[PDB]
RNA sequence: UUCGAUACCAAGAGCUGGUGUCUGAGGGAUUACGACUCGCGUGGUCGGACAGCACAUGUUAGUCAUGUAUUAUGGUGUUUCCCAACACGUAUCUU
RNA sequence: UUAAUUCCGAUAACGAACGAGACUCUGGCAUGCUAACUAGUUACGCGACCCCGGUCGGCGUAACUUCUUAGAGGGACAAG
């Protein structure tokens, strides 16, 4: 019974939205819910230098993009929360369902 | 390096002349007060605002406050 | 599956197909009014938003263009047929669309309107849209061989600081005239709505709104309101 | 006669807010201080200190705004500026219950006479009061204060199960607790209200605001009686167990009046006169009555409590 | 007799450690070993600090079991000497008198301040044009 | 040395608190219906109140509008899928 | 006077705008909050050893969130 959904997001409060949505709907549908555990953000740097060519004084840009990870895991059969999970999809949040 | 700007300074005066009978002595008090009177969109700039209100309110019972 | 990316390099490769995707557009629909694209990855389908201004050229004759687009974006970028639906939506407010200004501009000054004419006609269409303060610089080979800098500016306009981010919406673009690359950057300064629909929600982090007390009258001596 | 002092408490760190006496220990008091703790003292009544800061209840986030005890003597409810309550038992000082569902400061909290209802006033315009297993039984916002809530109290008297609420709209709002609903407005004051308390006989209210005029409305009828004007703000108010006394905090000196004959019964300043050079007094904050209303407690700003005792 | 657990941590550097106090005879050990073997040697009385001054007496009615990960040698020892100090003053306060917490405290903080108070510092970044966070590379005019 | 309040138990009482019987006042989505786009399919969006009913009908309202079954702009009954007493409603079990 | 055309004062100027500051990211504080078999703890039972205890990154599941993670708020303002 136990099913784990992974929330993946470059946005926190559009991930946080997500996540706070199919926690009330696992409440409200009378479902054995472990809480979002958030695992650590991914923090793809990359640094380049910010001239096209060779002679500006030394300068260099620092690109960052943050990824962030939840899950929360579900003790229910397949398709109650199926209907849930297909309810509140976002354009920016990432969605993983596994079953066992 | 604590010279507060015009912005601080400004929002200070036209808080007490607006709101005088609320805003007192105590700092956390009128924090709370100018937290409410006012949509100020940031908490440093709530926080440097409501310091330099009970600093002015502080000098007013003294006397001659210009601004 | 099988092959399995990481999510670095997933939400990397997702990001690649927006840089691309957007440049193809761009490089087409520049001369149809053509704002922005948004991807939806609805289950099992890729439902891509195109946001123009004038709709019935992006769309072609009954679908022609949209089914041409459809066809070319699924052969290279691998997808399943069926799972590519494109849906064309006019941006209501275009005055206040950077590119939508940047690229209308470019078509007039190689059409043959003015570059004075041009930039003001830009500039006045801008300010009456209700953008709080624009900016239009058109530089290049401008009245003979060497180069110059014109620069059009009314109302409020800020420069540094994150604001910069969700007020500023900016568009840098390059035209072909016979002399060589004119280069355009028109800045368009958002107004604040608490609607959040033409500008953003977020008031700037140093405009202090005070309310203002309503001005009553103080009861003199004890009264009371006794009721059940 | 007179009302004289022996010395000062020192076990604060913040500004003593408020105090909680019990009837069946009259050698312990609480105060809740500007810190995140609630000190429990044990009183000696010796030479070097009248009492000594027995425990230290920790474990909020903010400052403590109010301490109140239970008729038991193994409960102490307070309520904090973090919007939470903390239903402690003083035989360690260990966390039994917390209440959650104000959202801003809470600001003043109650018990019943029976220990069973709890009612908390906050810097939301929300009266909430609750069961005694901290779940909202109900609040009210609708026909309520248009400003802070400051103090909330209940019945003494609850053959009239009522409830006093003062706030920052500069009226007292009188509710049935048959149904938590308005009976009578207390309309006449001229600035935001700190404290009301509830004569201990449960017929009459007192009402101490900015301007520093204590109003003594009725309870038995929707009507006021007369007023008091203490000259400075008045901080807390407090009544006598035994006497037909008022006690009021008149910013940095408490004044205590006879009610027979509208006439200071004493006054009392600190003449230790430690503000000479230059600075405004450290004031009075709240003050309580012991079990018998012979010994005074007031918390002050400068982390102290000083005990006053009726010599006569 | 009942529970009398308290675990509190202390942090000097990015190193930290956490100390279990609990009745006991007096038994202060790290990962296993006495105060005696804890490296290097040369930072014994750094260890021996709050058992010299507050003595024995106090501490020989509880154990403490610390156990430490992060930072260097010298940071990790300022992080245990911290650790079993904080530990005793919050077992002192929550399990017997409030004066005897008052006690120790006023002893400990008016010695040193840092075996109760983190030292807040942590290594600033490094920017380019430069081999370290302010030093910069060699300019060279001519 | 008589006059009125205080530490307690017995005679049941009420109240509050626990628990929960019950109706749904409401609250929501979406799908019914309402539109605007249309490349004709959708897409967007009002999200049950705005949406229409069949003269079926819950009540009557100037007695004058009407041109005296009559639809006034009585404006409220029929009626989709969920959570529902802070809607402090009340059953039963107890303080 | 300030890090600053940063303010106060003087004042035929008054009231404002961009840059400065605010802003964003990060650094440090929470024995408070919501949560963790992809983090760990304290106990507990078995198992090994030294003489009831000592150590256990040996094993295994009841409490939990101090330790680790990342979300929300709180916190500092020349406030005393």
């Amino acid at each position: 019974h136990r099913i784990r959904i992974t929330l993946t997001s470059r946005n926190v409060k559009s991930l946080e939205k997500v996540c706070a949505d199919l926690i009330r709907g696992a409440k409200e549908k009378n479902l054995k819910v472990k809480g979002p555990v958030r695992m650590p953000t991914k923090t793809l740097r990359i640094t380049t230098r910010k001239t096209p060519c060779g002679e500006g004084s030394k300068t260099w840009d620092r690109f960052q993009m943050r990824i962030h990870k939840r899950l929360i895991d579900l003790h229910s059969p397949s398709e109650i929360v199926k209907q849930i999970t297909s309810i509140s999809i976002e354009p920016g949040v990432e969605v993983e369902v596994t079953i066992a | 390096g604590r010279v507060r700007t015009k912005t601080v300074k400004k929002a200070a005066r036209v808080i007490i002349e607006k709101y005088y009978t609320r805003l007192g002595n105590d700092f956390h008090t009128n924090k709370r007060v100018c937290e409410e009177i006012a949509i100020i969109p940031s908490k440093k700039l709530r926080n440097k605002i409501a310091g330099y209100v009970t600093h002015l309110m502080k000098r007013i019972q003294r006397g001659p406050v210009r601004g | 599956m099988a092959v399995q990316i990481s999510k670095k390099r997933k939400f990397v490769a997702d990001g690649i197909f927006k840089a691309e995707l957007n440049e193809f557009l761009t490089r087409e629909l520049a001369e149809d009014g053509y704002s922005g694209v948004e991807v939806r990855v609805t289950p099992t389908r890729t439902e891509i938003i195109i946001l123009a201004t004038r709709t019935q050229n992006v769309l072609g004759e009954k679908g022609r263009r949209i089914r041409e687009l459809t066809a070319v974006v699924q052969k290279r970028f691998g997808f399943p047929e069926g799972s590519v639906e494109l849906y064309a939506e006019k941006v209501a407010t275009r005055g206040l669309c950077a590119i939508a200004q940047a690229e209308s501009l470019r078509y007039k000054l190689l059409g043959g309107l003015a570059v004075r004419r041009a930039c003001y006609g830009v500039l006045r269409f801008i300010m009456e849209s209700g953008a709080k303060g624009c900016e239009v610089v058109v530089s290049g080979k401008l009245r003979g061989q060497r180069a110059k800098s014109m620069k059009f500016v009314d109302g409020l306009m800020i420069h540094s600081g994150d604001p910069v981010n969700y007020y500023v919406d900016t568009a840098v673009r390059h035209v072909l005239l016979r002399q060589g690359v004119l280069g355009i950057k028109v800045k368009i300064m958002l107004p604040w709505d608490p609607s959040g629909k033409i500008g953003p929600k977020k008031p700037l982090p140093d405009h202090v709104s005070i309310v203002e007390p309503k001005d009553e009258i103080l009861p003199t001596t004890p009264i009371s309101e006794q009721k059940g | 006669e007179q009302m004289t002092l022996r010395g000062t408490l020192k076990g604060h760190n913040g500004w003593v807010t408020q105090i909680a006496t019990t009837p069946q220990f009259p050698d312990m008091i609480l105060s809740a201080s500007r810190d995140k703790t609630i000190i429990m003292w044990k009183l000696t009544r010796d030479e070097t200190n009248y009492g000594i800061p027995q425990r230290a209840l920790r474990g909020h986030s903010h400052f403590v705004s109010d301490v109140v005890i239970s008729s038991d003597g193994q409960f102490a409810l307070s309520g904090s500026w973090d919007g939470t309550l903390r239903l402690w038992d003083l035989t360690t000082g260990t966390t039994t219950r917390r209440f959650v569902g104000h959202t801003k400061d809470v600001l003043s909290v109650a018990f019943s006479s029976d220990n069973r209802q709890i009612v908390s006033g906050s810097r939301d315009k929300t009266i909430k009061l609750w069961n005694t297993l901290g779940v909202c039984k109900y609040t009210v916002q609708d026909e309520s204060h248009s400003e802070w809530v400051s103090c909330v109290r209940f019945s003494p008297n609850s053959s009239n199960p009522i409830i006093v609420s003062c706030g920052w709209d500069k009226l007292v709002k009188v509710w049935n607790l048959a149904n938590c609903k308005l009976k009578t407005n207390h309309i006449g004051h001229t600035g935001y209200l700190n404290t009301v308390t509830v004569s201990p006989d449960g017929s009459l209210c007192a009402s101490g605001g900015k301007d520093g005029q204590a109003m003594l409305w009725d309870l038995n009828e929707g009507k006021h009686l007369y007023t008091l004007d203490g000259g400075d703000i008045i901080n807390a108010l407090c009544f006598s167990p035994n006497r037909y006394w008022l006690c009021a905090a008149t910013g940095p000196s408490i004044k205590i009046w006879d009610l027979e004959g509208k006439i200071i019964v004493d006054e009392l300043k600190q003449e230790v006169i430690s503000t000479s050079s230059k600075a405004e007094p450290p004031q009075c904050t709240s003050l309580a009555w012991s079990a018998d209303g012979q010994t005074l407690f007031a918390g002050y700003t400068d982390n102290l409590v000083r005990v006053w005792q009726v010599t006569i | 007799g009942p529970l009398q657990s308290v675990q509190v941590f202390g942090r000097k550097k990015t190193a930290t450690a956490v100390a279990h106090c609990k009745r006991g005879n007096g038994l202060i050990k790290v990962n296993g070993r006495p105060l005696e073997m804890i490296e290097p040697r040369t930072l014994q009385y750094k260890l021996l600090e709050p058992v010299l001054l507050l003595g024995k007496e106090r501490f020989a009615g509880v154990d403490i079991r610390v156990r430490v990960k992060g930072g260097g040698h010298v940071a990790q020892i300022y992080a245990i000497r911290q650790s079993i100090s904080k530990a005793l003053v919050a077992y002192y306060q929550k399990y017997v008198d409030e004066a005897s917490k008052k006690e120790i405290k006023d002893i400990l903080i008016q010695y040193d301040r840092t075996l109760l108070v983190a030292d807040p510092r942590r290594c600033e970044s490094k920017k380019f044009g430069g081999p370290g966070a302010r030093a910069r590379y060699q300019k060279s005019y001519r």
